[PDB]
């Protein structure tokens, strides 16, 4: 009976443990994308005012 | 003994609502919740009362949870035929659906709703005595069906351990499907959800398609068709939970027979007799009939080839008009004539159950009412047929990575693709091992 | 519920944009003072998706550097059915010059129209995302249009952007520049647009010319094609439906990489009035024209490539089984044209009501290979040009450098390469 308790506990503590690694890995890898995403978009801003910069010689 | 239905997504939801219904059908139980036979007002412990919870005021209300990302199907439960008979709070919406993504379904969108979908099984759950588990329907080609059908029952095995987790899954076909990545999804919700269900149920939506096509005579079969089908399967095999008798035999002791193996947990469900009022008038379907019928490929749930496999066990769950004498005649000579072999491993008999209470259906359906109706389940190898169509379609996108940045761009990585789809091939050979003769 | 957010930026994308609200305006039952007066509950049951809520207003925001095309569209049939405060207009135009739209006039412009979407989308229960139409070839939809995309972006990044992009040719407009201001545009759209309607002037005017026979097609003309296009590829946002029924839904069924979101759409029935007293207008007629060339909104014939992705739907009241066996049918016929390696890639979708005027009909959207022929057109166009730098002061007075062009082409360019690429792929 210890035996059948212990593989029932350690049973939800694997699934337990599993699932919080992959709900925080999956968070880090969105917004990772997203972070990236947003890194071009600020480039381009950047590279529009070298642009309005270039013109004002 | 309760059993606590949940209902996720499109398909999971209309298959629900078309199995409540014929439940509330077989027991008398009008669409206000009341039942006027039932003479103990406010509780019991009846048979149906392992599916229907009863108030003072004498609503008997399905042990069921319905949810679903988007609000759309939900909705018209929530103002149909039937919105009495659920507690609003029983039906959960959210706002933006999971798009046919898995990865929405499991993490973007469904993290922000499991919470809230445990909190009402939890107050489901404290409601009964004797809870003895979940059935959970869904797709497995939807974002929600597949993604937060598998978050769900991960969560479920944290908070519930290892009480009972059947499955009703709904495999796709290229006739009604509305995705083209259909085959990942299958694939990730079926390698993350294996560990945590005892038992599945697959329905392949080609196989319903063409027995309503061939066998009701149903030229273009919508879901009204298809559901009305699939719950007279999901009937007969609840039968045994939700009516008493003394020939009845629970679902559970046919789940001892069924499942040799963890891993191996896929029943097939054959069904007998799909006919229409129009050819069923004047010819009555004798318990032979009936039970040689549950051996043609052709009423099988889900499409392969049991002549081409093992048996590894048969089970005949029978309702209505049937005495075991005639079952036993038909077993005899279905015997002496077909094409079954089981492994070397497992007895060869049938186990049979039957259920006195006969078949119902619902006004304005397609199946004729008939007097005794049959459905087998049976563990064959040969149900891995269907993994091996699916497997080869998710190798033919996945070489070329097509679609995949649609779950990369939720946050999942390629090493979860290649993880679930070797999962499936260790399955797949799972299923030629136990086939193969002992030493 | 699912609300989407329209914008219609400089003069064919006003005009284009004009003629899709009048039409799915009649569709819906709404009249030009936004009162519903039609007949079915279909009409209403999706109709948050495009309008406000007793009148209904659409979610649309006009944009222009110059007065006038939103002048006209005021004046115009359902010009008071717009919000006159989402109105954004300047004075200065764009003279035909992308660097203008994009980062001169455009810019100055662009914070005031961002206010209005930012109006529009706070009070979306739950927003899906942004339409765009606008044209490749002038400079304020081309070269402002793209700048509003890469700001919406910013702001919305999980949200899906679709535009509906008018592709210039030599047979509409005689302005030199057009192969410029389209090739720096398509250079935006690859990196910032979900999904784009390839919505070509070639294949217009020769479906009016060739087809029609309309001796000298109008901008009314290419339009009312236009317009049908637009009703017919949005059916499945705004009627009651299962296939592809959100943006994200279309653009998860229809683009299997990234950068290769350019639809090549088509329309059927497309049969002169004169050879309909000898054709039947039925299903598999429906079916074989969607699949013709000379049905396709864009100038690529698909028999010149391969189909990643289809989505077909039809209009009206037909056999769903009929439907069904065509589809298998032309599938069958046709199996070379559909890469082995997506299974399944053809869905189909029926909504029972028709366009105007129509028992029936079909729309096509297609993600083909062959769409590699209209970026090849321009890029023919671009490089005449740009090898002897022609032109290019108009572009660099407005402060930008030779280095963009080159680099817009390659892009283009290596967008041609991938579609060849997944081409020649196997199974
Ligand atoms: C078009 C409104 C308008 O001003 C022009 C008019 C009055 C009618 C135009 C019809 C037209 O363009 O029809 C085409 C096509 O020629 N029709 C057929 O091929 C019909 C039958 C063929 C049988 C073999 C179809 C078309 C583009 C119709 C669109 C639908 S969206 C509403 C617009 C309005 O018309
Ligand atoms: N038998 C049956 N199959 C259905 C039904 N509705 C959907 N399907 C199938 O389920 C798959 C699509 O998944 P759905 O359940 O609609 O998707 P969902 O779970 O709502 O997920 P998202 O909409 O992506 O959030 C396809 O294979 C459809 O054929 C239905 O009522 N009955
Ligand atoms: N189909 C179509 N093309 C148009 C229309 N108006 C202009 N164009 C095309 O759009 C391009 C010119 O850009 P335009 O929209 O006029 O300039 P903008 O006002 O600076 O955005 C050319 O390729 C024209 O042929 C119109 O109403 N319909
Ligand atoms: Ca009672
Ligand atoms: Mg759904
Ligand atoms: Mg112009």
């Amino acid at each position: 009976i210890q035996k059948a308790i212990e593989e029932n506990n350690n049973f939800i503590k694997m699934a337990k443990e599993k699932l919080a690694q992959k709900m925080e890995s999956n968070k880090e890898n969105r917004e990772a994308h997203l972070a990236a995403m947003l890194e071009r978009l600020q480039e381009k801003d950047k590279h529009a005012e070298e642009v309005r910069k270039n013109k004002e010689l | 003994r309760e059993c606590i239905s949940i209902h996720v997504g499109q398909a999971g939801v209309q298959i629900g609502n078309a199995c409540w219904e014929l439940y509330c059908l077989e027991h008398g139980i009008q669409p206000d919740g009341q039942m006027p036979s039932d003479k103990t007002i406010g509780g019991g412990d009846d048979s149906f009362n392992t599916f229907f919870s009863e108030t003072g005021a004498g609503k008997h209300v399905p042990r069921a949870v319905f949810v679903d990302l988007e609000p759309t199907v939900i909705d018209e439960v929530r103002t149909g035929t039937y919105r009495q008979l659920f507690h609003p709070e029983q039906l959960i919406t959210g706002k933006e659906d999971a798009a046919n993504n898995y990865a929405r379904g499991h993490y973007t969108i469904g993290k922000e709703i499991i919470d809230l979908v445990l909190d009402r099984i939890r107050k489901l759950a404290d409601q009964c005595t004797g809870l003895q588990g979940f059935l959970v329907f869904h797709s497995f080609g939807g974002g929600t069906g597949s993604g937060f059908t598998s978050l769900l029952m991960e969560r479920l095995s944290v908070d519930y351990g290892k009480k009972s987790k059947l499955e009703f899954s709904i495999y796709p076909a290229p006739q009604v499907s509305t995705a083209v990545v259909e085959p990942y999804n299958s694939i990730l919700t079926t390698h993350t959800t294996l560990e945590h269900s005892d038992c599945a149920f697959m329905v392949d939506n080609e196989a319903i398609y063409d027995i309503c096509r061939r066998n009701l005579d149903i030229e273009r079969p919508t879901y009204t068709n298809l559901n009305r089908l699939i719950s007279q399967i999901v009937s007969s095999i609840t039968a045994s939970l939700r009516f008493d008798g003394a020939l009845n035999v629970d679902l559970t002791e046919f789940q001892t027979n069924l499942v040799p193996y963890p891993r191996i947990h896929f029943p097939l469900a054959t069904y007998a007799p799909v006919i229409s009022a129009e050819k069923a008038y004047h010819e009555q379907l004798s318990v032979a009939e009936i039970t040689n019928a549950c051996f043609e490929p052709a009423n099988q749930m889900v499409k392969c080839d049991p002549r081409h496999g093992k048996y590894m066990a048969c089970c005949l769950l029978y309702r209505g008009d049937v005495v075991p004498k005639d079952v036993n005649a038909a077993i005899a000579t279905i015997k002496t004539k077909r094409s079954i072999q089981f492994v070397d491993w497992c007895p060869t008999g049938f186990k049979v159950g039957i259920n006195y209470q006969p078949p119902t259906v619902v006004p304005g359906g397609d199946l004729a009412k008939v007097q005794r109706a049959v459905c087998m389940l049976s563990n064959t190898t040969a149900i891995a047929e269907a993994w091996a169509r699916l497997d080869h379609k998710f190798d033919l996108m996945y070489a070329k990575r097509a679609f995949v940045h649609w779950y990369v761009g939720e946050g999942m990585e390629e090493g979860e693709f290649s993880e679930a789809r070797e999962d499936m091939a260790a399955l797949e050979k799972d299923y030629e091992e136990v086939g193969v003769d002992s030493v | 519920m699912r609300e989407i957010v329209h914008i219609q930026a400089g003069q064919c994308g006003n005009q284009i944009g004009a003629k899709f609200w009048e039409v799915i305006s009649d569709e819906h039952g709404i009249d030009p003072t936004g009162s519903y007066h039609g007949d079915s509950d279909l009409q209403l049951e999706r109709i948050n998706v495009y309008y406000n809520e007793n009148k209904y207003v659409p979610r649309a925001i006009l944009v222009d550097l110059e007065p006038g095309t939103m002048d006209s569209v005021r004046s115009g049939p359902f010009g008071q059915i717009f919000r006159p405060d989402n109105f954004v207009f300047g004075q200065s135009g764009a003279g035909n010059n992308w660097a203008k739209g994009h980062y001169t006039e455009g810019a100055e412009l662009v914070d005031s129209v961002l206010d209005v979407v930012r109006k529009e989308s706070e009070s979306c229960d739950c927003l899906q995302g942004f339409q765009l139409t606008h044209s490749l070839g002038g400079g304020t939809g081309s070269g402002m249009g793209t700048l509003l995309i890469s700001k919406i972006r910013e702001e919305y990044p999980d949200r899906i952007m679709n535009t509906f992009s008018v592709m210039p040719s030599p047979k509409v407009s005689d302005t030199v520049v057009e192969p410029y201001n389209a090739t720096l545009s398509v250079h935006q759209l690859v990196e910032n647009t979900d999904e784009t309607y390839c919505i070509d002037n070639e294949a217009l005017y020769d479906i009016c010319f060739r087809t029609l026979k309309l001796t000298t097609p109008t901008y009314g003309d290419l339009n009312h094609l236009v317009s049908a296009t637009m009703s017919g590829v949005t059916t499945c946002l705004r009627f009651p439906g299962q296939l592809n029924a959100d943006l994200r839904k279309l653009a998860v069924n229809m683009v299997p990489f990234p950068r290769l979101h350019f639809f090549m759409p088509g329309f059927a029935p497309l049969t002169s009035r004169g050879s309909q007293q000898y054709r039947a207008l039925t299903v598999p007629e429906l079916t074989q024209q969607m699949f013709d060339s000379k049905n396709m909104m864009a100038a690529c014939d698909p028999r010149h490539g391969r189909y990643l992705t289809v989505a077909a739907i039809f209009r009206g009241r037909m056999s769903m089984k009929e439907v069904d066996e065509q589809m298998l049918n032309v599938q069958n016929k046709n199996s070379s044209y559909f890469v082995e390696w997506i299974p399944n890639n053809v869905k189909t979708a029926v909504c029972d009501i028709p366009p105007r005027g129509l028992k029936m009909s079909a729309t096509f959207i297609g993600n083909s290979t062959a769409i590699q022929e209209l970026f090849k057109r321009i890029s023919e166009q671009f490089t005449a040009m740009f090898r002897r730098k022609a032109f290019l002061h108009w572009y660099t007075g407005e402060g930008m450098d030779e280095m963009e062009f080159t680099e817009a082409e390659s892009n283009m360019n290596d967008l041609v390469s991938e579609y060849q690429q997944y081409q020649d792929a196997t199974a």
